[PDB]
RNA sequence: CGAUGUCGGCUCAUCACAUCCUGGGGCUGAAGUAGGUCCCAAGGGUAUGGCUGUUCGCCAUUUAAAGUGGUACGCGAGCUGGGUUUAGAACGUCGUGAGACAGUUCGGUCCCUAUCUGCCGUGGGCGCUGGAGAACUGAGGGGGGCUGCUCCUAGUACGAGAGGACCGGAGUGGACGCAUCACUGGUGUUCGGGUUGUCAUGCCAAUGGCACUGCCCGGUAGCUAAAUGCGGAAGAGAUAAGUGCUGAAAGCAUCUAAGCACGAAACUUGCCCCGAGAUGAGUUCUCCCUGACCCUUUAAGGGUCCUGAAGGAACGUUGAAGACGACGACGUUGAUAGGCCGGGUGUGUAAGCGCAGCGAUGCGUUGAGCUAACCGGUACUAAUGAACCGUGAGGCUUAACCU
RNA sequence: AAUUCCUUGUCGGGUAAGUUCCGACCUGCACGAAUGGCGUAAUGAUGGCCAGGCUGUCUCCACCCGAGACUCAGUGAAAU
RNA sequence: ACACAGGUGGUCAGGUAGAGAAUACCAAGGCGCUUGAGAGAACUCGGGUGAAGGAACUAGGCAAAAUGGUGCCGUAACUUC
RNA sequence: AGGACCGAACCGACUAAUGUUGAAAAAUUAGCGGAUGACUUGUGGCUGGGGGUGAAAGGCCAAUCAAACCGGGAGAUAGCU
């Protein structure tokens, strides 16, 4: 694929 | 005209009546000797071909020897052609000393640069230094991009980029002639000649006024 | 970076046309003793160039 | 060797004490102003009387620098500081009217004769 | 870059070099022969031929400083009483290198150097 | 450097005096004032020394009106003219840059008188 | 959608021209200085800061100028990760509530050792038609192409004044570039010295280890920029817009249809560098090889004995050459490296002994002692006598000379 | 303003120049009194702003010492 | 998962300097870490020094640099004293 | 006297760089906080899965957590690939 990211 | 070919022992003062320093690098200009002349019969052009040094008898091979035979030997260092321009020389060893330069002004010097083997951008090329801090990981010297995306696709030709440098060619120009001095073979031109102290020198009167 | 495709058999050998080896030939022998050696080494014995030095 | 930023003393009157280079003027991208280069200048510090007040911008002439200077034959002139004479923004020409430590010849130019004239020396 | 540079490295650094080729002047001066890389062995003449040359005067200081380097009062005295006489006549060159190559652990080159009179 | 070196001491200076980092030496240089030829001279202590032929220079610190000069003279060079020493410096050490951090009464050095 | 990392910055760029500056023009409501506008021009050049995440924009101050665009709004397998920012939290706001909000605020893992293409360098192979060592020719390619200010022309032309030229000279700068260490300096853990703590060499005295080179003051060579030399050009060709000469078609006029002249940092050259794999593999000089014999399907045929050149390579000592290859110097008929002798340079008056002093310490002998990569010298050591590779006159055809 | 969209509001201060900061105004898009209001000495690896010192953070990078990178010998991976 | 720079409670504790179980150098004792040998390039990692300038860097002084002991003298707003 | 002060052991984990097919499935180095206390630690005990525990983060309950793991219903169902 985470979900980090541118989005 | 010609020019002669000579050897940087090198660099030292001259200072002058009113107080100057005059930088010089000092040219060590022994008797070139023609080995040979070159003419629009013998096809191409006019040039003359001199040796200067002196060779150790068991280091010159056959042809090199027979090729110093024709015309007065004493083998040298190595040869070296000077395009002509309706001035003549005669072979028999004709011996060209410094006298040549006595009324020239000019000068323009040439040797092989001093070998720096690598460098990398920043030294050869005077790329700019990431940031030595401020987050940057393992990029300090790096070259950082060096193309576009997609559209060019490839890396351009001539890209400046990290490799050999110096130990090279490259010429001065210009470079005002301050001493002439024969039965001393001696020539004193104003500062800093390419390439290491002992290596080969060639000069010639400057192309540009 | 990983390759995209497996590099043939024929490629591989390519790479490798200047990983072979060079024999020696300057193999030299002893005024002395007989011994061959290495050009400017020592011999077995302990000879180089007729004199013994080295008793080992 | 002056550049951006630096604060420079002051060789006159004038008023100014500490001052600083805010611009080294004459060309583009120039790095170092020297010598007797001229360089424009915000006030940090002028004494209370004065002809100049903290805040102005201004004008001056570098007339000490600690790289000193070379001119010919190859010999050095080191200054231990760094110090400057306010000029007029318009005029060039120094706003002050007394020169306090040495100056160099190098300074000879036609505006800066008042300097040399003042001056104790070299 | 190295231009004119001198002084071989040894993948030491300047303390560890220092130490080591002081062991080794000693190894040498001792058994007047001893194996090592031929590099090492190259280097240790430009520490050895020194001291030898330096006891061809015998004096309270030459052994002072003889002893400053090497650090061993053995040497200090082989030097002086033998090699320093033994040599006094010697233009410079009291050792010579001699390679038998190629040491079996790490293919290292290898090479005996001995004082140049050893006869023994 | 042997075809230097020739080239070189045919152009050095003979008359100079000795002199010593310590000593507080004059030199009296040419100057072209604006108009007159004319001679100046700078005093000061000797703080540092040359030493290599031709190319010898040294350092003289002068202390002027607040503040130090200092000023390096190339010694052969021909606008230099004269030199003579005039106090004899006690500092055993080559280079006196340390007397840059001192100040007047903190900065004198002792007479040698030997 | 079995994954095409998305804003700005940084580093590096690259094209277009609708040209910001520099260049050449027409018109001007162009007197001059200076503008405006259109045409031609893409060779080179084209700002540091304040604020903000910004791009931008405003502001300060420069500058000849601070150009507009394309390149996945160039540039995450180059960096940054401030701004979009999921797991925390709070404000305002909406909601009964869970929560929600281009409202906002504080906080918050940025992988990949490069197979391929490309690109910067650098070798190996074979070719180039006997082999070999040099020196060349230059198809072709790349590099470079910026500009200020002051003085003279001249306070002249012009202008009522104020102001203030074209054209042409001369200096001297900015930014950029190449080279080099003579000067000025940086570094200098391989030189010398000072000094703290402690351990050791039996002890005094003198020295060594360890503490970031223990801390630090100097500093040789080398490498170097802030150091100091040099460069952009002049000239020539053919042109752009433009201006002409002569000139009909069209009795005239007209730069054009014939014909002729001017004309710009663009073009082709001139300058610097690379360069015959330029398979279209070029030229020139020099050196080297002048033995026997057999077999068949008898031909650029295969082989046996002799022979082994010019040269090359290997090995060794090696270099201001170098990642490795490579390139240069040298191998005893020898200065290639180390050592050694003398000098220099650095440090700054060693140790020992004497004198004074209660002593710390001072002075004398003593500008001593020590001193790297430097300089000039020197066969003391190490570079061996050889072996190895490479051959033994070099295709056919036609032509021209001669036999 | 941890609340203000319009907004870099406006005025004052600091800077050569300040969308942040400090002080004010009040037009509070959409503060407010125990889902506490306004203050507060001291404390804080708390947020924002400033200055002296300091400096290779920067102008602009140079040299040096060590560990890799490169060469030889031995062993001998990886994703795709 | 390894002959793995990690984690693992208790006990003993010498000399010189030191307030010290900090720290530096040592004793008793224990080790040199199971690839080495050469080269002295780019780049990367970890360190040292730097002309003139001194935050101009940058989202931000991030990082570096600096400060650094003991005794005495001396020390502002404010303050819940 | 003190959830008092400076500072090792011990307990923590604010910044950075390194590391990211690691030396290590969270560490190393340099700095950093606490260090007589709501401190820290060895041994042993009790709490169980819509349940525990939680100075509260949806944290932790064996490298697993908006409902642990093992076996079972079991070939759950899959208008989807
Ligand atoms: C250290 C070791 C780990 O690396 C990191 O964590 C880096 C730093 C992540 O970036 C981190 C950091 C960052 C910034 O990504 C760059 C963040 O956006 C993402 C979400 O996580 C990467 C790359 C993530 O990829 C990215 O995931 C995105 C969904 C899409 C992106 N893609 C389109 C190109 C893709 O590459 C992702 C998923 O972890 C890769 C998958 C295969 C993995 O799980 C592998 C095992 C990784 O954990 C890892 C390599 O072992």
């Amino acid at each position: 694929i985470f979900s980090i990211f541118v989005i | 005209m010609i020019g002669l070919v000579g050897k940087k022992v090198g660099m030292t003062r001259i200072f002058t009546e009113d107080g100057v320093s005059i930088p010089v690098t000092v040219i060590e200009v022994e008797a070139n000797r023609v080995t040979q002349v070159k003419d629009l019969a013998n096809d191409g052009y006019r040039a003359i071909q001199v040796t200067t040094g002196a060779k150790k008898a068991n280091r010159v091979t056959k042809p090199e020897a027979g090729h110093f035979a024709k015309a007065g030997v004493e083998a040298g260092r190595g040869l070296w052609e000077f395009r002509l321009a309706e001035g003549e020389e005669f072979t028999v060893g004709q011996s060209i000393s410094v006298e040549l330069f006595a009324d020239v002004k000019k000068v323009d010097v040439t040797g092989t640069s001093k070998g720096k083997g690598f460098a990398g951008t920043v030294k050869r090329w005077n790329f700019r230094t990431q940031d030595a801090t401020h987050g940057n990981s393992l990029s300090h010297r790096v070259p950082g991009s060096i193309g576009q995306n997609q559209t060019p696709g490839k890396v351009f030709k001539g890209k400046k980029m990290a490799g050999q440098m110096g130990n090279e060619r490259v010429t001065v120009q210009s470079l005002d002639v301050v001493r002439v001095d024969a039965e001393r073979n001696l020539l004193l031109v104003k500062g800093a000649v390419p390439g290491a102290t002992g290596s080969d020198l060639i000069v010639k009167p400057a192309v540009k006024a | 970076a990983v390759q995209q495709n497996k590099p043939t058999r024929s490629k591989r050998g390519m790479r490798r046309s200047h990983d072979a080896l060079t024999a020696v030939t300057s193999l030299s022998v002893d005024k002395t003793s007989g011994e061959k050696h290495l050009r400017h080494h020592i011999t077995a014995d302990g000879y180089y160039r007729g004199r013994k030095v080295i008793a080992k | 060797m002056i550049q951006e930023q630096t604060m420079l003393n002051v060789a006159d009157n004038s008023g100014a004490r500490r001052v600083m280079c805010i611009k080294v003027l004459g060309g583009s991208h120039r790095r170092y102003a020297g010598v007797g280069d001229i360089i424009k200048i915000t006030i940090k510090e002028a004494i209370p009387r004065g002809k100049v007040k903290k805040g102005d911008v201004l004008k001056a002439v570098v007339v000490r620098t600690k790289k000193g200077v070379r001119r010919p034959d190859g010999s050095v002139i080191r200054f231990d500081g760094n110090a400057c004479v306010l000029l007029n923004n318009n005029s060039e020409q120094p706003i002050g009217t007394r020169i306090f430590g040495p100056v160099t010849r190098e300074l000879r130019s036609e505006k800066f004769m008042k300097i040399i004239s003042l001056a104790p020396e070299v | 870059m190295r231009h004119r540079k001198s002084g071989r490295q040894l993948n030491r650094n300047s303390s560890h070099r220092q130490a080591m080729f002081r062991n080794m002047a000693g190894s040498l001066v001792r058994h007047e022969i001893i194996k090592t890389t031929l590099p090492k062995a190259k280097e240790l003449r430009r520490v050895v031929e020194p001291l030898i040359t330096l006891a061809k005067t015998d004096s309270v200081a030459n052994r002072r400083l003889a002893f400053a380097r090497t650090r061993d009062n053995e040497i200090v005295a082989k030097l002086f009483n033998e090699l320093g006489p033994r040599f006094a006549s010697r233009a410079g060159g009291y050792t010579r290198i001699l390679k038998c190559g190629f040491r079996a652990g790490d293919n290292a080159p290898m090479a005996y150097i001995e004082l140049v009179d050893r006869s023994e | 450097s042997n075809i230097i070196k020739q080239l070189e001491q045919e152009q050095m200076k003979q008359d100079v005096p000795s002199f010593r980092p310590g000593d507080t030496v004059e030199v009296k240089v040419w100057v072209v004032e604006g108009s007159k030829k004319r001679l100046q001279a700078f005093e000061g202590v000797v703080i540092a020394i040359r030493n290599r032929g031709l190319h010898s220079a040294f350092t003289v610190r002068k202390i002027s009106n607040g503040e130090g000069v200092e000023r390096v003279f190339q010694t052969h060079s021909p606008v230099v003219d004269s030199i003579s020493v005039k106090r004899r410096g006690a500092v055993r050490k080559a280079k006196l840059y340390y007397l840059r951090e001192r100040t007047g009464k903190a900065a004198r050095i002792k007479e040698r008188l030997n």
